[PDB]
């Protein structure tokens, strides 16, 4: 349902990032970032646009944002675009 | 022939008021014409006489101790002897006339400002002023209020009986007329012992130089600029209020102007006069698609139809639909409704509408753009 | 100018009395019949454009010396004129008839009136005739009763209204007599 | 069969979602879950998946 | 049995003081509507036997076992009697909506209704089932133009479903 | 050569202008925040020190729609007459720093009223005061 | 919901009696 | 089936039915006798519904009966109101379903696609099922009705 | 634009004086007949695709010389302007309903009409026709109520008046 | 265009132009010529084409132009008539480019949701387009006529 059940250390699934977004959240991002590919040289693979704008769910934000500093890119802005701030109920 | 005659012109036998009239500002805001009534109420009488102090003191305050001058010549109008014409006459020769407007002032302005009072206008040429300096300069203050009475112009518009208001004419010769007008009555909130300058200058408030501003306009004849028209005026206390695609009503002048948005605002309006001047060929030659099959489709549109009711069965069923002016031709509600949004739909008239607006922004940035030195700036 | 309800008032500031609960009985019989006299109002408003027209050509076939050469209707100018004083004195009667009193009708349009249609050389017999013609019209719209128009209104009866309007039409032709 | 994603469409041809985000927003629809999710058991889902 | 006008009455004399003048722009208020609460009942007493046959007809093609033999609607006389056990509801409940006020519906229509059903064996939720069936088509009915002015009525109708709602509970 | 609103697009039904007027669909975010724009303008510096020693930083640097209605210079300047120095005067002292907060989030509006957006119209809100 | 039985709905007699005099109704 | 929809929406998230859910699926097994009655009602009164509507088509949209047109001739008639026979049958499987899902699952997934296939204009049967729609709920009570109507209108909208 | 509010603070306006008690008793009318006048408005605003095409056939039906070359209503696109005008003008009697005054038509449809009619050979009559057969087609229980049709004839009849 | 098609689907896989796409656009361009006169004489004859078109139309569907159908009246017909030239001029684009993107990016996207919002039956304008292609067609030689109505036959089969 969500990802803050009670899920830590010594589960049995295996450790991983945690959302805190509330399930079916409807809060949205709008970042923008540089993600050099830093493996292209030894698979030769075809090159891709690395310079993104988007919007990304409440829900995998952090996620995101910890794999694209994971590889080496660069977060240059972020905005919270859709939601409101500190609403208790009504984040769904 | 729309308009049949003038205003200056005696009011025909057939209309209530004059043609000119009906169709110009004159119906909108509170500058009518107030007629005694033959018989009055003494009740009805000071709805004449408080008009007539807010026409010929031109919105003054007059306290009751200034009003205790005028007791005397006011009853000879409540009892019926003085007409409306001959209490303005006595008004204007009283004393808190002459030292409000004639103990301080120049000539020019105290004759602007009884062609105000006296008559609903404007300096309209400089040889009419000069006629009138010249009935002062030999026969004194009270031979010249005569003149303005006693002539043609105030009898044919006025006649005896109606005050005088300030005459939204419709026709005016010398055009500026019309923005000498509207400058000379600043809006329902002025006067003028504060566009004069009477108060300012005077001491304790009284005593006050009566000076004035276009005298310049008068003499050569170079018209008023368009801030004295727009900004404060009787065409905004006479409003139709309503939705004006171009609104004419200026903003006020920012602050912390720069001169960069000015150049790309002015890029802008060149850009679209540019756009708007060749639009402007292309429309009403290559305005339809269907406009060379109109003259082919109308032959195939003639046959079968009948007059009767329930004709067109198509087979062995129905009766079906027809007889109307706008239904034998396959026209609908909605094909007289497509001129009703033609800013947005139209491709030549939204070139129009944004080519009015960027002259409206851009005219009050250079009005702005009049001071320089200890003048602190912006990063937008 | 004065109405149904001032009328009392001046009579009772004659003589310094309050208004009491004698006089009363005359002002609460005109509330009672006010809705009376609005519908009686608005079927005479409704159709005044038909009225001057109408009683001016019956003045018309009345006399045709009025549209002779020389007459007193004979220009376009002059015929506006009379359908314009027809219209006023129409005005002002439909005034009179919703302020219940004859005030507003002989000091805004009959006072001076006699004098300046002597002055001008106005024929005073066709000034009746035009007025009497408008006269048959209001009792005829009051009372429903036209020819070929007829208004919806709630039932009940008129002829004091229609009474009332009679009686201020002989005002104004005694007053331009 | 004709089904459609307006809104996933339209937001992904003017740039506002990626092709990521259209995938992840395609695998989480009634669609999906409707063909790939329940006709299986779980250990045929993560297959498929 | 009381109106809506002697009921305050009757609150009044208990008191041993006369109505004031709130209770007087309460009543004048109630007056002034009239017209409507009678449109109210005329459009009831118009279709009346349409509404009882209507919602028998459904009660019956809802729950069959009351026609079924050994039901308690069962044979050509208990039947009749089921008929019409609803048109004296409906006659009451159109009493009640013309005096503005539930006394004559509680003095001899709702008073002992219960244990009557009960020494009869008839089962009592049914019959609230055949009553709020009455009610849906009576407030349905009761909020159609059909040539009357255009206005609200819902303060009306309202109090008309109350009625119904107070014979149903006082029923089972 | 024709028609003065061109529009974006490539291909076929095409006019000669990249989609987006640059081939960017959805473009990055140039603007900075409120306190950022507020600071770099160079006229609201006595709004953003209040703001920041005020503690009302934080309400408006957040990602909610806000209208701010932030007075120059010089209308805190323009506080040293007489009657408006009667009722804020004591909000110099250093311990009534709850006023200056209330006074300061009367500023705030939630949702974004552009000046375009209110032409002709008179709108009631209440702003992040409660008033 | 209903009155006792017998009683006309609205017109007790008990409606404002004193509590010094109050009768309980059997 | 109202029940069965609660179920996968639950079943995707891992969680049991969460007491709204239950509160809807409660409030259904109360309605489903009406849902029984109504179903009757539009059930056992299909002759008159299929004819009555197939005379509104045919007078709104005379070519399609016209020489020539897809449903021309008897053999077609015949099919065309065997197809708005078919839609009545779904539309009360739909009513006492509680929602959509049997409407939808049979008769609207890939209409388009065999409509276009079989050279039958869609907006036909579109006006067909409009014209059964009046006729079916003129027998019907106003909630009754407004109800049953619900369904008509889905089945319009998807077949656009 | 003219209504009940309107006339009672310009009057008081020009005297100088505060809102007496004739000029709240004034807005007490305001209350009582905009349940009448209002009703009448949203039965127009709702309707208003079948008064417009059901007035213009008629006046070309009185008129059928219009459709002459050389007439006004010659061709097509004069015949939409047509449709356009009486359009025009039942919006402006649906605006006078809301108002409660003859406010909207003075200044929209009435307001240098004479000329502009005459210039461009426009007849009056065949304007006055249209509103002429709206007017006796009001069935005052269907179309609306009684006395929502009073104010709705009461309007019609007021510009048959202004255009002749 | 065959060339604007060649490029993309050697861009998406990253390679420059195989042989065969190179002799395709080559053999292309040599056609080019007799491509322009094709387009020549089907432009400036559209005038007879609409014309004809329009007839057979009307003969073979009766309906649409009958009291109350979709092109009942003149500005309805001429309506219909501006639609049959603007798929005639689309026609030429294509046989110019070589290929269908231009009138398949022009007037068959999203054509059947455009004609449904409007009314108008989509097969009445497949069989305006056919009779279209007859009378067109009727004006080439016998290779030509086969090579343009290749066209017509694509705009039938996405207007189904
Ligand atoms: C929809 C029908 C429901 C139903 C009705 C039912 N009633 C009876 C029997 C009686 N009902 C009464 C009721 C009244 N008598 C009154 O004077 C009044 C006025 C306030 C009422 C409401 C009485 C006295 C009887 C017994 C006399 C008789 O009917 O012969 C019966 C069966 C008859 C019997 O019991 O022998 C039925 C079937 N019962 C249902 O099942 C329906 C829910
Ligand atoms: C002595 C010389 C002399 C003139 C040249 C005219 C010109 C003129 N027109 C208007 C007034 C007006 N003039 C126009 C005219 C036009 N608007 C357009 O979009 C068209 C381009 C153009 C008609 C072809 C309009 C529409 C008004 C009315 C503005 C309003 O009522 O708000 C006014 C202001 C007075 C008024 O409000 O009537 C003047 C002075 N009158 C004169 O006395
Ligand atoms: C306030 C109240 C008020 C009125 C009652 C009218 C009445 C009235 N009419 C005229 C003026 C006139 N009045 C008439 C009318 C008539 N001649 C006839 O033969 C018929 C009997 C009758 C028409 C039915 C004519 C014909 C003239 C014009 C005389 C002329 O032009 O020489 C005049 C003189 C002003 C002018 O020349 O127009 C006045 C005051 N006007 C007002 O302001
Ligand atoms: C010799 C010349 C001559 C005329 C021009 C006419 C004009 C005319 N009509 C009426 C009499 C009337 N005139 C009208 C006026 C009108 N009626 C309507 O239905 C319309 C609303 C409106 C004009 C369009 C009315 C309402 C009556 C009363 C009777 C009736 O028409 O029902 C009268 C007075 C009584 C009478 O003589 O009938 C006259 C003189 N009659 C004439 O003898
Ligand atoms: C703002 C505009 C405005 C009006 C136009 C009037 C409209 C009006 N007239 C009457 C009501 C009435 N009007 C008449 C009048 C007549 N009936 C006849 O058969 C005669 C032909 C005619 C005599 C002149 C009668 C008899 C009544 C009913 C009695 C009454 O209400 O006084 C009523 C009360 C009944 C109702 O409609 O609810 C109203 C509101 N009032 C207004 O507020
Ligand atoms: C024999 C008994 C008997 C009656 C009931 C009345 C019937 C009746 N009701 C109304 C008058 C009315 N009737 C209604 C009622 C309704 N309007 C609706 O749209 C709803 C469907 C319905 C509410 C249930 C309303 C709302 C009015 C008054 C209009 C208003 O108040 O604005 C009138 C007009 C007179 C008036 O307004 O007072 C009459 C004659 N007359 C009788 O002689
Ligand atoms: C001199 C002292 C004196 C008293 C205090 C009262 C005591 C009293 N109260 C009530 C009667 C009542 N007393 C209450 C009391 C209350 N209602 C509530 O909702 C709250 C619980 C509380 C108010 C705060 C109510 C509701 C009744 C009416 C009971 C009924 O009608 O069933 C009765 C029954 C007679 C009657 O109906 O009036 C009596 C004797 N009488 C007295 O003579
Ligand atoms: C907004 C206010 C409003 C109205 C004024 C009417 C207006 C009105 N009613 C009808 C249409 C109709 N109008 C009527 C009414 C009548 N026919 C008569 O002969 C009697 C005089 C009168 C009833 C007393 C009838 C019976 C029809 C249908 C047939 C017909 O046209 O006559 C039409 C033609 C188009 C259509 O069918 O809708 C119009 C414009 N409806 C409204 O919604
Ligand atoms: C806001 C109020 C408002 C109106 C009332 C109309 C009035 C009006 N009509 C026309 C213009 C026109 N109006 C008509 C209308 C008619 N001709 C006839 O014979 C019939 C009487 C009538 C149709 C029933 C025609 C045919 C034209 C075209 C005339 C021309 O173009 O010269 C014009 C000139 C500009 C234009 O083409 O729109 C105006 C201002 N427009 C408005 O904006
Ligand atoms: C690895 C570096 C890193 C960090 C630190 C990080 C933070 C981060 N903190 C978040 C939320 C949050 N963070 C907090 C934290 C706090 N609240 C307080 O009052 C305290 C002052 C503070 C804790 C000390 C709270 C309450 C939220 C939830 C916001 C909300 O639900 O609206 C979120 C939104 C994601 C989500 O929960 O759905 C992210 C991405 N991400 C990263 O990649
Ligand atoms: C199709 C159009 C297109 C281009 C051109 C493109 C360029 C591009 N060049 C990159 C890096 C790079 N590009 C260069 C290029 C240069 N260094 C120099 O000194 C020279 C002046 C220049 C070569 C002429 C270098 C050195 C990097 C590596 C940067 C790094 O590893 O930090 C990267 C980062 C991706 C990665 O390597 O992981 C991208 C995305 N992407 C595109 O989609
Ligand atoms: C370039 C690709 C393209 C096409 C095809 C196109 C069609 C198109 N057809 C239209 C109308 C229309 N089209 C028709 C056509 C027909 N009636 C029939 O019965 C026949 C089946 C058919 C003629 C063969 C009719 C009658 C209308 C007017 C519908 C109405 O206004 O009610 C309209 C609205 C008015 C207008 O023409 O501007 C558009 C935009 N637009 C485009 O950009």
């Amino acid at each position: 349902a969500y990802d803050m059940d009670g899920t830590g250390a010594g589960s049995l699934e295996p450790r991983g990032i945690k959302s805190s977004a509330v399930e079916k959240d409807s809060r949205c991002f709008k970042v923008t970032f540089v993600l050099p590919s830093q493996s292209r040289l030894y698979t030769f693979r075809e090159l891709q646009n690395v310079y993104t704008t988007k919007m990304v769910p409440f829900s995998s934000w952090y996620a995101e944002q910890q794999r694209i500093q994971k590889m080496g890119g660069k977060i240059l802005k972020v905005e919270l675009v859709a939601g409101g701030q500190m609403r208790s109920v009504g984040n769904q | 022939k729309v308009v049949d005659r003038l205003d200056s012109q005696p009011s025909a036998a057939f209309e209530q008021t004059k043609q000119v009239y009906t169709f110009s500002r004159y119906i909108l805001g509170p500058h009518r014409a107030v007629v005694a009534p033959v018989a009055m109420d003494p009740s009805e009488k000071e709805v004449v006489l408080r008009a007539v102090y807010r026409q010929v003191f031109g919105n003054a305050y007059i306290m009751e101790e200034e009003r205790a001058e005028l007791r005397v010549m006011e009853s000879q109008f409540l009892l019926g002897e003085l007409s409306v014409k001959e209490l303005v006459r006595a008004l204007a020769k009283s004393s808190t006339y002459k030292v409000r407007f004639f103990e301080g002032a120049v000539q020019y302005r105290f004759i602007e400002l009884c062609f105000k009072h006296l008559l609903g206008r404007a300096p309209d040429n400089h040889e009419e002023i000069a006629v009138h300096m010249r009935k002062y300069q030999q026969e004194g203050y009270d031979a010249e209020i005569d003149s303005y009475l006693d002539a043609g112009e105030y009898d044919n518009v006025f006649g005896d009986d109606t005050v005088p208001f300030l005459r939204f004419r419709g026709v005016y010769t010398p055009c500026d007329s019309f923005n000498r007008q509207c400058a000379l009555q600043g809006g329902w909130a002025n006067s003028d012992k504060a566009m004069g300058g009477a108060a300012l200058s005077g001491y304790n408030g009284s005593d006050g130089r009566q000076m004035s501003t276009m005298i310049g306009n008068y003499i050569s004849g170079k018209p008023i600029p368009y801030e004295k028209v727009a900004a404060d005026t009787p065409l905004k206390s006479t409003a139709p209020n309503w939705y004006a695609r171009p609104n004419p009503a200026l903003a006020p002048q920012p602050a912390y102007v720069s001169a960069k948005e000015i150049a790309e605002l002015r890029s802008r309006v060149s850009k679209l006069e540019a756009a708007w001047s060749v639009a402007v060929k292309q429309s009403a030659a290559a305005k339809d698609t269907v406009e060379t099959w109109r003259a082919a489709a109308k032959e195939m549109a003639a046959m079968r139809g009948i007059s009767p009711m329930g004709e067109a069965y198509f087979g062995g069923i129905a009766q079906k639909v027809d007889n109307g002016a706008l239904a034998q031709l396959g026209n609908k509600a909605s094909s007289y409704k497509k001129y009703l949004y033609a800013i947005e739909t139209d491709e030549v008239s939204r070139l129009e509408v944004d080519l009015e607006e960027a002259k409206g922004q851009l005219r009050v940035l250079e009005a702005a753009m009049a001071k320089s030195t200890p003048m602190t700036r912006t990063a937008e | 100018m004065l109405d149904a309800f001032s009328r009392v008032v001046v009579n009772s500031d004659a003589k310094a009395a309050y208004v009491g609960g004698s006089d009363l009985q005359a002002l609460k019989s005109f509330i009672a019949d006010g809705n009376k006299r609005l519908d009686a109002v608005n079927s005479i408003v409704s159709n005044a454009s038909c009225m001057v027209s109408d009683a001016v050509s019956g003045m018309i076939c009345e006399n045709p010396g009025l549209i002779s050469p020389g007459g007193n209707c004979y220009t376009n100018r002059r015929m506006a004129a009379c359908l314009r004083d027809g219209e006023i004195i129409l005005r002002y009667v439909s005034y009179a008839l919703l302020a219940g009193d004859a005030s507003v009708l002989e000091d805004r349009c009959l006072n001076g009136l006699k004098e300046t249609y002597i002055a001008l050389g106005v024929p005073t017999n066709s000034s009746i005739r035009a007025v009497s013609i408008m006269k048959a019209q209001a009792v005829a719209f009051i009372t429903n009763t036209a020819t070929e128009r007829k208004m919806s209104f709630a039932a009940g009866d008129c002829t004091s209204l229609a009474s009332e309007v009679a009686s201020y039409f002989d005002r104004v032709g005694a007053a331009i007599s | 069969y004709g089904f459609s994603f307006s809104v996933l469409e339209s937001q992904v041809k003017n740039g506002q979602i990626s092709i990521k985000e259209f995938v992840r927003s395609l695998g989480k629809s009634s669609v999906y879950q409707k063909q790939f999710y329940q006709p299986y058991v779980n250990s045929r889902v993560v297959e498929l998946a | 049995m009381l109106d809506a006008f002697a009921k305050v009455v009757a609150q009044a004399d208990a008191r041993g003081e006369f109505l004031s003048n709130t209770q007087i722009d309460a009543l004048s208020k109630m007056v002034k509507e009239g017209n409507q609460r009678l449109d109210i009942v005329n459009k009831v007493t118009s279709n009346a036997s349409a509404i009882v046959t209507n919602s028998a007809r459904a009660l019956f093609a809802e729950q069959p076992q009351l026609i079924q033999p050994g039901g308690n609607a069962y044979t050509s006389r208990r039947m009749a009697a089921c008929l019409r056990d609803m048109e004296i509801v409906l006659r009451y409940v159109s009493y009640a909506m013309i005096a503005g006020d539930s006394s004559v519906l509680d003095d001899r229509c709702l008073n002992g209704l219960r244990e009557t059903y009960q020494a009869l064996g008839t089962p009592g939720s049914s019959v609230a089932v055949a009553i709020q069936k009455m009610k849906d088509a009576s407030v349905a009915l009761a909020n159609d133009t059909t040539g009357t002015p255009i206005g609200d009525c819902s303060s009306l109708v309202a109090e008309l479903a109350g009625y119904f709602d107070r014979a149903a509970v006082s029923v089972v | 050569a024709r028609t003065a609103y061109p529009y974006t697009g490539s291909g076929y039904g095409s006019a000669g202008v990249p989609y987006g007027q640059d081939t960017y669909g959805y473009k990055a975010t140039t603007a900075k925040s409120i306190t950022e724009t507020a600071a770099q303008a160079g006229v609201f510096n006595t709004f953003v020190k209040l703001l920041n020693e005020s503690g009302v930083e934080k309400l408006v640097e957040q990602a909610g729609p806000y209208t701010v209605f932030a007075p120059t210079d010089d209308a805190f300047a323009a506080l040293l007459e007489p009657h408006s120095f009667n009722k804020l005067a004591t909000l110099l002292r250093p311990e009534n720093n709850d006023a200056l907060r209330k006074v300061l989030m009367h500023h705030v509006i939630p949702g974004a009223f552009t000046s375009a957006s209110l032409m002709d119209r008179a709108v009631t809100v209440k702003s992040l005061a409660g008033e | 919901q209903l009155a006792p039985p017998g009683i006309p709905p609205g017109e007790d007699a008990r409606n404002n009696q004193s509590l010094r005099q109050y009768v309980a109704r059997p | 089936s109202i029940v069965t929809k609660s179920i996968v929406n639950a079943d995707a998230e891992a969680r049991y039915l969460s007491p709204g859910e239950l509160d809807r699926i409660k409030s259904f097994v109360l309605s489903g006798q009406r849902r029984l009655r109504i179903a009757q009602t539009l059930t056992e009164n299909r002759e008159r519904i299929v004819k009555q509507g197939g005379q509104q088509l045919f007078q709104r949209r005379p070519d399609v009966v016209s020489p020539g047109g897809n449903a021309y001739g008897e053999e077609m008639t015949a099919t065309c109101l065997r197809d708005l026979d078919y839609y009545l049958r779904l539309v009360t499987y739909g009513i006492i379903a509680g929602d959509v899902t049997p409407i939808e699952e049979i008769g609207l997934v890939g209409v388009k696609e065999m409509y276009s296939a079989l050279g039958t204009p869609i907006s036909g049967v579109a006006e067909g099922i409009r014209c059964m729609k009046d006729v079916a709920c003129s027998l019907l009570s106003g909630e009754d009705a407004a109800e049953v109507g619900f369904y008509f209108d889905y089945t319009l909208a998807a077949m656009q | 634009m003219k209504s009940v509010i309107t006339t009672v603070v310009s009057a008081a306006d020009a005297a100088g004086r505060f809102p007496s008690n004739s000029d709240l008793e004034s807005i007490q009318g305001n209350i009582q007949r905009s349940a009448a006048r209002l009703e009448a408005a949203e039965k127009l605003a709702g309707n208003h695709e079948a008064v417009v095409k059901e007035a213009g056939d008629a006046c070309f039906a009185k008129y059928a010389y219009l459709k002459n070359p050389g007439e006004a209503g010659e061709n097509q696109e004069k015949i939409n302007k047509c449709y356009r005008d009486v359009d025009h003008y039942m919006r402006l009697v649906n605006y006078c309903l809301v108002v409660g005054g003859t406010g909207p038509l003075d200044e929209w449809g009435i307001a240098g009409a004479r000329e502009v009619y005459r210039t461009l050979n426009l007849p009056t009559s065949a304007y006055v026709a249209s509103i002429a057969y709206t007017r006796d087609r009001l069935c005052v229980p269907r179309d609306m109520s009684a006395q929502a049709g009073v104010e709705f004839s009461a309007y019609l009849d007021y510009l048959i008046n202004a255009l002749s």
